[PDB]
């Protein structure tokens, strides 16, 4: 160890990072009258119906 | 401009023996195929099914099928028919 031939220095460093996300949201907030459509075998109903309104410019 | 035909079926249920026949109407387009195909198809479905002798029982119902901005290119009119 007469010279610097031991001397030793070393440095390392690693670092990582992931991120992920998601969002989704829906909501409704009316009334709608509809009309059967038709009688299933069950005595389901199958209901559609429709509605326009015509404020103004549309 | 006012000429159109080839009414065809769209729905044959037997619960409650209901017929529905379709045709297509363009925007500035009428549509009356002959008044009485319309009736020898659903006669030919009821008859196909256990019942027979359909009858109209009501009026033509016009729900726009194709959107294209504030117009209706095609128009979707369809007659019901009872079968009895
Ligand atoms: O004993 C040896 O082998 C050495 C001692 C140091 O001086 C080393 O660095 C080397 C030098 O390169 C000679 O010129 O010689």
């Amino acid at each position: 160890f007469g010279n610097s031939r031991a001397d030793m220095e070393a440095s390392g460093g690693n670092s990582f990072n992931g991120k992920g996300g998601a969002n989704a949201s829906n909501t409704f907030s009316g009334t709608l009258t509809v009309t059967v459509d038709q009688v299933l075998a069950n005595g389901n109903l199958h209901v559609v119906g429709e509605k326009q309104i015509a404020i103004n410019q549309g | 401009c006012t000429i159109t035909r080839q009414a065809q079926v769209s729905e044959a249920s037997p619960i409650s023996g209901i017929v529905r026949l379709t045709y297509n109407q363009p925007l500035f387009f009428t549509s009356r195929t002959d008044d009485y195909v319309s009736h020898g198809t659903a006669t030919r479905e009821c008859q196909q099914m256990g019942y027979a002798d359909a009858v109209s029982f009501g009026q033509p119902v016009g729900t726009c099928s194709i959107y294209a901005g504030s117009l209706c290119l095609n128009t979707r009119f369809t007659l019901s028919w009872q079968c009895r």
